[PDB]
Formats: C-alpha cells, structure tokens, sequence
C-alpha cells in the first residue's frame, strides 16, 4: 500500500553464476558486442534491473 | 514465402533427424527471436522426441 512502484528491484541477468555470499552491485546494461548477441553490437540491450 | 493464414496455420512435424540450431540464433534476418522455457544456447545440447 505505497506508491513506490519503482523502489523494489529484481534481476533477470544470466551467465553470472554467483558463489555463496558474494555481491555484484555493478549495474551495467547488457551489450555483449560479440557473436552471442545476434552478431550485432549495441542491440539486445537487456536492462539488468 | 508461401505461408498460410493464421486461422489455417499449417503444422510441420520434424523428427528422426539431426537438428541444427546454430543457424537459428546466428541469423540477423529474424527481427524477433524468443524462446520460452529453454535457453536457445542449451537447445544444441538437448535431445527430444
């Protein structure tokens, strides 16, 4: 019951397996710039949050 | 290029052959390419009926 609809965040990122008790606060847009992104750089911009 | 209507969608059954999924996600001619349930990368390492 609050208007803060953009204060609770979760991640859909993959290929980032995280070991027990580590933190990854690096907030970067996903741009592989290589073959595994449809072969084009700048596309597949997956927002981590 | 000859594709049927949405109400008369044609069904093609493929089985008993080796499937090459590398070309599918490595072609830029597909504007939209999304897989539900299974990641496209892992599809090359799984076998089905």
């Amino acid at each position: 019951k609050v208007g803060g609809n953009y204060n609770y965040l979760y991640r859909l990122f993959r290929k980032s397996n995280l070991k027990p008790f580590e933190r990854d606060i690096s907030t970067e847009i996903y741009q592989a710039g290589s073959t595994p992104c449809n072969g084009v750089e700048g596309f597949n911009c997956y927002f981590p949050l | 290029t000859r594709f049927a209507s949405v109400y008369a969608w044609n069904r093609k059954r493929i089985s008993n052959c080796v499937a090459d999924y590398s070309v599918l996600y490595n072609s830029a001619s597909f504007s939209t390419f999304k897989c539900y349930g299974v990641s496209p990368t892992k599809l090359n390492d799984l076998c089905f009926t």
